[PDB]
């Protein structure tokens, strides 16, 4: 068993390893989020005895952990490496040793991030690593270097997996599959791979310039030397907004599939969904300077960037309305992936509308570095990535594990994370619009009420997570029992309203995707003969 | 291209006449009723004939039960099941509501 | 044609419950912090 | 006989669309004409009293 | 085709006892009913018709719904137990916390209101920070 | 030297892992394994002094 | 290459044939995942 997991070269074992590291680091990011929200419950130093440096360190640990080590490994790595060779009928993805080195370069990024947290002071620079705060004059010690190396190792992983995904879905399709006949999750991870490939160079450039300023006495960003800190903001946000579209677009893939398979009707205008995802992917790279409306850009530059940022509301609206058109007129079977899809729809529309109010450069005067932007981004990130992750897990885990999960516990877990995430991220808009600044361990004591109700919501969210990792244990030890009693949902699609039960039993899986006719846990090398398609 | 109503009627008459076993009768009936129109009573008459020809009772009850869940009023269901009174009397299928009286 | 009651009647009888139920559901989903401020001490009660 | 009954979902979709736009317009008409107009009336009343005490 | 009729001992009340009938008796009843199908359907008795309808479209097996009759109450009671347990844990780890700020008093916040009223801050909104006891 | 046909025969007719199939494989593989073990043991070993504060003495 | 496949051969860990309980390893994994930031907070506050 040393070979199959350490020396691994098939995509599914790499995928479950990606998912395991993703959920380990997501547990750690949730713990850091709990500690942040615990310290931010009441004014005055409650738990961290003073020590705003430790609070900032936990802020970058929580942020970089939940982005680069939970959502990106889970969504990209685990779901891509399981379904992207499967949903196109490929045997095993091209360059599987690149597919193995990307996974195995991730958890040492986790190791050096943890040791950045442990060494002399910790990186307390925010998740954006802005100079001269992250330079050597404000942050001495080797900590921000190790956080930079964590970002470099996960940048290597994201780029190499992106190359692997592009040539897998281009070169290794099955024989009947034209590019137009592809699924939406495969198209989604294709477009995400292209945005990774075209974004991570600028991140690597800006981060290595930061490292060169820190340790080799050069001045890309040091004012004493002629350097300009706004260059790092330009480089980091040319990575950064393509990055957040990278995080959201696999959710746009998963939600199309769970919505079409739990409404029992196909996606409304699927080629328009391909065009809308590609339009969002092209339009990301042109809007990157909405994150810096404050630095003193020209009025024509901001008047451009608010229009460019607003233009992306149109294709995301086309996607969010075609999902409503898929759910309209169908026969809804409200299992937990359908619950996570509906909640994704509503709460991502709310986060996107707060983002549209954030797109205006005259209003981002009033909202920059307030808790309004953390309302916006925790809405789109939390719902549109965690609900997408939970929908993907409860959707594909009976198939890729052979073990059905408890359904009543799944719906109480959904409901608890629904109301808990709402209770934590709704008063952030109130704190922001009343002028509470960002990244503070303490506040004026007029913010204590909404900080209290959000800190009450955090315990609900952590209880739903503890319940979810109980659902994992209950799935792993009693999955076959869950199939044989009535504690789960065996059939994702019920019979239609004419169909007999034996006529159903001869044809028990009716999907437009390959993965559900594969055997529970699938063959170690399936597709001996290639999967034919008309 | 969109089909007019009589073109739909001709197509599903031909389909129900060509259906040859129980999987085909239930398939033709499933995508017969999954449009935005209650089918014409000639189509339902051909559906009951085709369910009789494959010797299966309960799909011929499901014709009327799907017609009940498909039609928009409670009066058009009456207009349908009194215009199919002689066909349902000849085959001898019940409605589901007079089969399970509650 | 037009067998039965009109589409106005038979869809208003479905919609008029759903308007009130939607208003209740959204007023809970959006106006829940009003209860916390209502029971709170900053209303001086 | 039975007249052809077709297209219930189209009438249902346009009825749901205009009911949703009118419901959201009722929400936003309350938002503007109550809340924003109330705040603007309070501010204009304060600046009227301020100019009066400046006289 | 087949014999006279399915007996009432073997076909009556088939809804209550389909899911407890063993698979062999299920298969034998299904076989005899499929042989009874080819007769002209006036000659079927009423428990036979109910058995055939429940076998093909009854709420068993594949037509079993997602939540079976007690699960909605169980998920409501579960989410209520989660809310009460989580605010109990919040009360516990809040009780193991640091001291309050010295400015979290009714009398301190009244003097803050007094200072703000002397500066006439927040003139058409609220300026009073009281919020505490 | 055109060892391609002979190495095709050796490489395809072998129940060994692919990095071991050449006759000169141990000649690379043993010192690489020792040097790799040293090079991944030592910087992990210097982490307690990093998190303790003890910089390296300049001697 | 030909590995074993089936219900529990898809995963790295060992659930069924096991000396210790599975709940030990399954909750110790998530427990050290949840307690990594407490180790970080303890080290930084001791400093
Ligand atoms: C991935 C994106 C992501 C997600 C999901 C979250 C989720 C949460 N975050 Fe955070 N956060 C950020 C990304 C995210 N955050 C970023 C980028 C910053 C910026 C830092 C800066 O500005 O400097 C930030 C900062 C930030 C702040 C602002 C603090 C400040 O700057 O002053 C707060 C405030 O409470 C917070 C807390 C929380 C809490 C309580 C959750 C809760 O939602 C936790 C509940 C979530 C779960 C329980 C997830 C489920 C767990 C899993 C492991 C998924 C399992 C599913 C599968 C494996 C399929 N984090
Ligand atoms: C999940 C990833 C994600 C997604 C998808 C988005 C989506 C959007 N974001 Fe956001 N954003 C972040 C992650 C994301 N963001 C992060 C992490 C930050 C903080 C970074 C930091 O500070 O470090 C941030 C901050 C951020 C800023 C910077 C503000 C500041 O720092 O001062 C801005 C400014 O324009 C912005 C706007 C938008 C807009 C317009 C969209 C749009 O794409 C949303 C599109 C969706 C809709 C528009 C709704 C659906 C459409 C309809 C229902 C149709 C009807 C709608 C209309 C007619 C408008 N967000
Ligand atoms: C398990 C049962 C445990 C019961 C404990 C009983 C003690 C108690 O009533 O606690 C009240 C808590 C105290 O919380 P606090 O007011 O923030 O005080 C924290 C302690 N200091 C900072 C002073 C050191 O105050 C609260 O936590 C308020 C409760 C949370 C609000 C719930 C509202 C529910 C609305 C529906
Ligand atoms: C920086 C990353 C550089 C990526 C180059 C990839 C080239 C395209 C490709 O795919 O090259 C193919 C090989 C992988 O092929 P394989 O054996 O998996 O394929 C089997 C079927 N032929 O790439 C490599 O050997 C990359 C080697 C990386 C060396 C360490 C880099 C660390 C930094
Ligand atoms: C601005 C308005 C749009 C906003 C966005 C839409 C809302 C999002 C949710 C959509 C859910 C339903 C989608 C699936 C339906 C479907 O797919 O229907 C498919 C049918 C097919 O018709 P056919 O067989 O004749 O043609 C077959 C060949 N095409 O086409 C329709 O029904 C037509 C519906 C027309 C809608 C007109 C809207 C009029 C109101 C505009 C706003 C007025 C505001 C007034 C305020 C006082
Ligand atoms: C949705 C269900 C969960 C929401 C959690 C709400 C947190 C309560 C809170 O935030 O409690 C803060 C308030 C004000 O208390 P205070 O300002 O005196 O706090 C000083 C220190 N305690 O307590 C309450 O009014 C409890 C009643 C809230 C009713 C909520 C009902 C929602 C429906
Ligand atoms: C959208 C509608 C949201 C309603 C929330 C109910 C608040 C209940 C409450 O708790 O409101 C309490 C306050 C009263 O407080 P006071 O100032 O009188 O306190 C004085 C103490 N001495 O009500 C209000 O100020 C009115 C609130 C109006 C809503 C403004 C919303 C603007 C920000 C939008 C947030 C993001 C929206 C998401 C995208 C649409
Ligand atoms: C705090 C802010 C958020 C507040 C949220 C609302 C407050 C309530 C919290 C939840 C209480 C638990 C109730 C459990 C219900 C139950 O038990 O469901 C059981 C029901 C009925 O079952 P049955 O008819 O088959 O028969 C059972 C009896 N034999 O099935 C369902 O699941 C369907 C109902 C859920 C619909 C999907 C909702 C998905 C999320 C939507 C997100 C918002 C979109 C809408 C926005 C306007
Ligand atoms: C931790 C305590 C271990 C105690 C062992 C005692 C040994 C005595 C003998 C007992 C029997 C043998 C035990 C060894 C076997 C073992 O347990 O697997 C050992 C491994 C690590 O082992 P290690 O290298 O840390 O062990 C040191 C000694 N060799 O655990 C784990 O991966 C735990 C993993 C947690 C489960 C994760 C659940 C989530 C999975 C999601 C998958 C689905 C993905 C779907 C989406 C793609
Ligand atoms: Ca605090
Ligand atoms: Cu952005
Ligand atoms: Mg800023």
């Amino acid at each position: 068993m040393v070979q199959r997991w350490l020396y691994s070269t098939n995509a599914k074992d790499i995928a479950v390893l990606y998912f395991m590291l993703a959920i380990f680091s997501g547990m750690a990011g949730t713990a850091m989020s709990l500690i942040i929200r615990l310290e931010l419950a009441a004014p005055g130093s409650q738990y961290l005895h003073g020590n705003s440096q430790l609070f900032n360190v936990l802020v970058v640990g929580h942020a970089v952990l939940m982005i680069f080590f939970l959502v990106m490994p889970a969504l990209i790595g685990g779901f891509g490496n399981y379904l992207l060779p499967l949903m196109i009928g490929a045997t095993d993805t091209a360059f599987p040793r690149i597919n193995n080195i990307a996974f195995w370069v991730l958890p040492m990024g986790l190791v050096c991030l943890v040791t950045s947290t442990l060494v002399e002071s910790g990186a307390g620079t925010g998740w954006t690593v802005y100079p001269p705060l992250s330079s050597i004059q404000a942050h001495s010690g080797p900590s921000v270097d190790l956080a930079i190396f964590a970002l470099h190792l996960t940048s290597i992983s994201s780029l190499l997996g992106a190359i692997n995904f592009i040539v897998t879905t281009l070169n290794m399709r099955t024989n009947g599959m034209t590019m137009h006949k592809l699924p939406l999750f495969v198209w989604s991870i294709f477009i995400t791979a292209f945005l990774l490939l075209l974004s991570l160079p600028v991140l690597s450039a800006g981060i290595t310039m930061l490292l060169l300023d820190r340790n080799f006495n050069t001045s890309f960003f040091e004012v004493s030397g002629g350097g300009d800190p706004i260059l790092y903001e330009h480089l980091f946000w040319f990575f950064g907004h393509p990055e957040v579209y990278i995080l959201i677009i696999p959710g746009f893939g998963i939600i199309s599939h769970v919505v079409s398979t739990y409404s029992k009707k196909p996606v409304f205008g699927e080629i328009s969904m391909v065009y809308a995802m590609a339009s969002i992917g092209l339009l990301g790279f042109l809007v990157w300077s909405h994150h810096m409306y404050i630095v003193g850009l020209d009025a024509d530059t901001r008047a451009y960037f608010t229009s460019a940022t607003m233009i992306i509301a149109i294709p995301t609206g086309i996607k969010i309305f075609s999902w409503l058109a898929t759910i309209h007129g169908g026969s809804i079977r409200l299992a937990t992936p359908m619950l996570y899809a509906i909640a994704f729809l509503f709460l991502f529309t709310m986060g996107g509308l707060t983002g549209v109010a954030l797109a205006n450069a005259s209003l981002d005067v009033a909202f920059h570095d307030t808790y309004y932007v953390v309302g916006h981004f925790h809405y789109v990130l939390s719902m549109g990535a965690i609900f997408s992750l939970f929908a993907g897990y409860y959707y594909w885990s009976p198939q890729i594990l052979g073990l059905n999960y408890n359904e009543k516990l799944a719906q109480i877990q959904f409901w608890l994370i629904f109301i808990g995430a709402n209770v934590i991220f709704f008063p952030m808009h109130f704190l922001g619009i009343n002028g509470m600044p960002r990244r503070i361990p303490d506040y004026p004591d007029a913010f204590a009420g909404w900080n209290y109700v959000a800190s009450i919501g955090s315990f609900i969210a952590t209880l739903s997570l503890f319940l979810f990792i109980y659902i994992l244990y209950d799935q792993l030890v009693n999955g076959l029992n869950n199939k044989v009693n009535n504690k789960s949902v065996i059939y994702n699609k019920a019979p239609d309203f004419v169909e007999s039960n034996t006529i159903f039993n001869l044809n028990t899986v009716k999907s437009s995707s390959i993965e559900f006719l594969l055997t529970s846990p699938p063959a170690v090398h399936s597709f001996n003969t290639p999967a034919v398609q008309s | 291209d969109e089909e007019t109503f009589e073109e739909f009627t001709a197509r599903y008459e031909k389909e129900f006449d060509e259906a040859y076993d129980l999987f085909e009768v239930q398939r033709v009936l499933n995508n017969c009723f999954s449009y935005d129109l209650v089918p014409a009573p000639a189509v339902i008459e051909k559906a009951l004939r085709a369910a009789r020809r494959v010797n299966d009772l309960p799909t011929a009850i499901r014709v009327f039960e799907a017609l009940k869940y498909k039609v928009e009023n409670e009066d058009q269901y009456k207009a349908y099941l009194d215009e199919l009174k002689d066909v349902r009397q000849e085959l001898g299928v019940p409605l589901k509501e007079e089969l399970f009286p509650s | 044609g037009r067998i039965g009651e009109s589409w106005v009647i038979t869809e208003g009888r479905r919609l008029i419950p759903e308007i009130f139920q939607w208003s209740a559901v959204l007023s809970v989903c959006l106006g829940w912090p009003g209860a916390v401020y209502f029971f709170s001490k900053a209303r001086k009660a | 006989t039975i007249a052809p009954i077709t297209g219930t979902i189209k009438r249902r979709v346009i009825m749901d669309i205009v009911l949703g736009f009118s419901l959201g317009g009722v929400m936003a008409s309350y938002w503007w004409w109550g809340f924003h107009m109330d705040k603007i009336n309070k501010r204009e009343k304060f600046y009227a009293e301020l100019a009066e005490r400046k006289k | 085709a087949q014999t006279h009729a399915l007996s009432n001992a073997a076909v009556m009340d088939l809804q209550s006892r389909w899911e407890n009938m063993p698979s062999t008796e299920q298969q034998d009843i299904v076989s005899k009913l499929s042989e009874r199908q080819k007769l002209p359907w006036a000659q079927l008795t009423e428990p036979e018709k109910q058995a055939v309808w429940y076998i093909s479209y009854g709420e068993w097996g594949p037509r079993r719904p997602v939540l079976n009759k007690g699960d909605s109450s169980f998920i409501a009671k579960g989410v209520a137990a989660g809310l009460l347990f989580s605010v109990g844990l919040f009360a516990v780890v809040r009780m193991a916390g640091g001291q309050d700020a010295k400015t979290m008093n009714k009398e301190w916040q009244l003097k803050s209101d007094e200072y703000l009223k002397s500066k006439n801050a927040n003139p058409w909104g609220g300026y009073s920070q009281v919020q505490s006891k | 030297a055109n060892k391609v046909i002979q190495l095709q025969k050796i490489f395809q007719s072998s129940t060994k892992p692919l990095w071991w199939r050449h006759p000169r494989s141990a000649l690379y593989l043993y010192p690489f394994y020792a040097i790799f073990a040293v090079a991944v043991v030592t910087p992990l070993l210097y982490i307690p002094n990093a998190i303790r504060g003890i910089k390296a003495k300049k001697a | 290459v030909h590995f074993k496949d089936g219900v529990y051969e898809n995963i790295p860990f060992k659930v069924k044939g096991r000396k210790t309980p599975y709940a030990l390893s399954h909750f110790g994994f998530f427990a050290i995942g949840f307690a990594v930031p407490f180790v970080a907070c303890y080290v930084q506050l001791k400093k």
